[PDB]
């Protein structure tokens, strides 16, 4: 169960700007952080964690001073190192807390879609392929020891810390298990001779499942699987395929695991 | 995370001050003078491991065994005050705030030089009928004692400063309203 | 810089007081601090922001008020002997930042305010031997029958405030060890070389500004009233 | 202009003509992040439509979940008209209840 705090910052011109958060623990999202809000707006009831009011206020202040001054810093930067607009910046942040001592945690900023600087150890390190400006702006980023100071401790510390609450308050939630309602249906036949044979499974919690045609104990080598898809309740959906020839069709099946189904699969044949 | 009493310490001499946070997890450190009659005043702030100097004031820090220092070279008795020192960062001690330690009283004692052991009687000026005589030019290893007499009052040591003449003197005042008051019989 | 109002207060039991406080930095956190003799700085309330106010160490008998990002006024309800202290108000510009302390307030809360008395100034002239032996003259001041400990001593030579060759006592004697509403007595020196003694040109004053009862408050007492007021003595140079 | 999006359009419980449903297009893997979703209801886009918080994936493209509560019939149609940098003409990609 990581902890993973996305930052979407957008820079339309000099004038215009955008900033917007969000944290997930898991899959869950825990947190939301709009550009209006002053405030981090908490999703789950257990999102505060284990931290006290006091302790919460504070973490809220130093995110507030971070938004303004990230702001101001890459405006200065477009100005200095010469880039034009528009600008889309996103930081990826937080740490995994491993059962039951260990922690890693990071912090990875990208520059118009690919990657340009993360946090290592002690200071902003750039990537191998980040252009030479990049190098510039870690000389600039690396001489306020007060803010790689400041990162330091929140990863290294509070991470872990809020991980190990968020995890205890929420327990419940993040092991909970809806069942999946599965049906077939026939797809757009790419063949006069063939028919493609599809297999829908929606409302399933948690994102792990296995959705396999089969013929009987044997699996089908010709299975296509599609990408697991949200719903709006914090559920998912799957859309499994196999192309075959309308003889075929006859006897075919397709089984589906998930941790909902207690140890009795969907298996539902054509 | 706290500091201890009392330290007395002559002229020119370096002066260590330590805060000791064991067990707590700190970040930033702060450094603060007090003066008699006077609110506190922020010497040094330090947030990385290790020293930092200001003049004469070198602040050292150690994240690893966690305790933290203030030297005073060549100290001054200007220097002569109260030095509290701060702590924040720690989420779980005030939630971050700063944690203040109790406080350390400092005298730096003056270079005495020249000694002279006088006690000289003052008239007053509007009432010609009332005295008081003062133990001027006082050893900074004399101490001035109490009056054990509730007639008798006697003044703690204190040092003047000429800012021409680069002239110091630890002067004493003493004073009773009593039938006959002596100048030697006063001082004890 | 942290300004806050009033310097000093001497006030009876039981009756309301709002020390004020201001910050022009622009600061989110402000704190209000007491100290006392031993314990140190204690925290009685902060705000980290307008319209958020929260609990320190010692918040009992004080209510606080963040309407602006600039005031951060403490109020005392029914102020006690209790809280006969020292005020100091700090301003941060975050909760990791270093506070900028104000020059603090000094509280006076006393059960009969009988015991309220002004100053007895008289400057004592220099000795001849002290002129005649080491070539210096100090002039000793000596103020006392005041309650309570709210003067504060300045030297003014020839119309001008003076701070060289000035030594005063930082902490002031009681005249009598065992009564709590004792008196106190305050001593300070001024020295200056045998040329500007001598001059019969030169002047010498010594004030002593005194906080006392203001003229709005009652006075049944048949004596003279203890108001706020700078009780000054005289004193001439001579040649002989 | 930098990743093109992909458009899936999908009900939330298998299709049933008459019984309340709700639509989902998940406008999936794009740089960069201005992009615009009108859910249409037989070319008409649906005012009451709610929309996830915009996030991206570890490539660092973005995605998005455009949801609304209906009803489906065999003579109405849905569909999500989305226009991207990218594309040179807003895609519409209609809603299917075989796939
Ligand atoms: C524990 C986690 C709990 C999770 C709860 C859920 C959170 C909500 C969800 C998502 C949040 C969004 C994800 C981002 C996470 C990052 C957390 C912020 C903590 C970092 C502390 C930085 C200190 C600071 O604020 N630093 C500022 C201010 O520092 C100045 O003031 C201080 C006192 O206030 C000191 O005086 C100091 O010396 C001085 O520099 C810097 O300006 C900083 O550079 C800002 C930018 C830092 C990011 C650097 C990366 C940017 C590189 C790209 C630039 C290229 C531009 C190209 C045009
Ligand atoms: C910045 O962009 C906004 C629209 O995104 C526009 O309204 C504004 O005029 C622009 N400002 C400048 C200085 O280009
Ligand atoms: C984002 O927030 C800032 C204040 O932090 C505000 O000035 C600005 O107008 C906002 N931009 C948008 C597009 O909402």
């Amino acid at each position: 169960f990581p902890l993973r705090c996305l930052q979407i910052s957008s820079f339309a011109n000099s004038s215009w700007t955008r900033t917007d958060g969000l944290a997930w623990l898991g899959e869950l999202q825990t947190h939301s952080w709009s550009n209006d809000s002053d405030t981090v707006r908490s999703l789950k009831p257990w999102s505060q964690g284990t931290f006290s009011d006091q302790q919460w206020e504070t973490l809220q202040h130093i995110f507030r001073v971070y938004r303004s001054s990230f702001t101001r810093d890459v405006k200065e930067f477009a100005k200095m190192l010469r880039l034009s607009y528009p600008l889309e910046l996103q930081v990826s942040a937080g740490c995994e807390v491993h059962p039951g001592n260990a922690s890693n945690n990071f912090f990875h900023v990208a520059f118009q879609g690919k990657d340009i600087l993360s946090f290592q150890g002690t200071s902003w390190e750039p990537t191998q392929e980040a252009p030479l400006w990049v190098n510039l702006a870690i000389q600039v980023l690396n001489q306020d020891k007060w803010t790689r100071e400041t990162v330091q401790w929140l990863l290294n510390g509070t991470c872990p810390q809020f991980v190990s609450g968020l995890l205890e308050s929420g327990k419940s939630e993040l092991k909970k298990q809806v069942k999946p309602k599965a049906w077939l249906s026939r797809g757009p036949s790419p063949g006069p001779g063939r028919l493609l044979l599809v297999c829908h499974v929606s409302g399933f919690y948690p994102k792990p499942v296995w959705v396999k045609w089969m013929r009987g104990e044997q699996e089908q080598q010709g299975t296509q699987p599609g990408d697991i898809l949200p719903n709006a309740d914090e559920t998912w959906y799957l859309r499994a395929t196999l192309d075959v020839v309308a003889g075929e069709a006859a006897g075919l099946s397709c089984r589906v695991k998930h941790s909902s189904l207690e140890g009795q699969d969907i298996v539902l044949y054509w | 995370e706290q500091d201890p009493g009392p330290l007395s310490v002559p002229e020119g001499a370096i002066v260590s001050l330590n805060c000791t946070y064991s067990n707590s997890a700190f970040q930033y450190f702060m450094w603060y003078r007090q003066y008699s009659r006077k609110g506190p005043e922020l010497l040094m702030y330090t947030y990385s491991s290790g020293n930092k100097e200001d003049g004469r004031f070198t602040a050292q820090v150690d994240k690893s065994s966690k305790y933290i220092s203030l030297f005073i070279r060549d100290s001054q008795p200007s220097d002569s005050a109260t030095y509290l020192c701060a702590m924040s960062g720690d989420l779980n001690t005030n939630a971050g705030k700063s944690t203040f330690g109790d406080g350390t009283t400092l005298t730096v004692k003056p270079n005495i030089q020249n000694p002279d052991p006088a006690v000289y009687q003052l008239r007053d000026s509007k009432s010609s009928d009332k005295s008081v005589c003062l133990f001027t030019d006082f050893d900074s290893q004399t101490n001035v004692s109490q009056s054990k007499d509730s007639d008798v009052y006697i003044t703690d040591k204190c040092v003047l400063d000429m800012r021409s003449m680069d002239f110091k003197s630890n002067s004493a005042v003493a004073w009773s309203n009593k039938s006959d008051f002596a100048c030697a019989n006063a001082f004890n | 810089g942290v300004t806050q109002t009033p310097k000093f207060q001497v006030l009876k039991t039981g009756q309301s007081m709002t020390l004020q406080c201001a910050q022009d930095m622009n600061h989110e956190y402000m704190s209000w601090y007491r100290q006392d003799p031993g314990m140190g700085l204690r925290l009685i309330h902060y705000s980290v922001g307008a319209g958020i106010t929260d609990q320190g160490e010692v918040p009992n008998g004080y209510n606080v008020s963040r309407s602006t990002t600039e005031d951060f006024p403490l109020r005392l309800l029914s102020a006690a002997p209790s809280q006969t202290s020292v005020y100091f108000c700090a301003s941060s510009q975050g909760p990791f930042q270093p506070q900028h302390f104000g020059d603090g307030t000094r509280l006076s809360i006393l059960e009969d305010l009988k015991n309220v008395f002004p100053p007895e100034v008289a400057v004592f002239e220099p000795s001849e031997a002290e002129i005649s032996h080491t070539q210096k003259a100090t002039l000793v001041c000596l103020a006392t029958g005041f309650y309570p400990d709210h003067v504060e001593l300045s030297w003014w030579v020839n119309g001008k405030e003076v701070h060289s060759g000035v030594c005063t006592d930082p902490q002031p004697l009681k005249e009598q060890p065992a009564l709590n509403d004792s008196r106190y007595a305050l001593s300070s020196r001024l020295r200056v070389s045998a040329t500007f003694w001598q001059n019969p040109r030169n002047h010498f004053r010594c004030q002593v500004q005194f906080y006392g009862l203001s003229e709005n408050d009652e006075w049944t007492q048949d004596r003279a009233k203890p108001v706020t007021q700078i009780v000054s003595a005289e004193a001439w140079g001579r040649a002989d | 202009i930098q990743r093109t999006p992909k458009i899936q359009v999908y009900s939330r419980h298998p299709a049933e003509n008459g019984k309340s449903n709700f639509l989902n297009c998940y406008v999936s893997g794009f740089h960069p992040s201005d992009i615009e979703v009108d859910l249409l209801k037989n070319g008409e886009r649906i005012e009451k439509v709610e929309h996830s918080d915009l996030s991206f994936s570890k490539d660092w493209s973005f995605y998005l979940l455009y949801y609304t509560e209906f009803t489906p019939t065999e003579k109405d149609e849905y569909a999500c008209r989305v226009n991207h940098v990218t594309l040179s003409q807003p895609k519409i990609v209609k809603w299917d209840r075989d796939m």
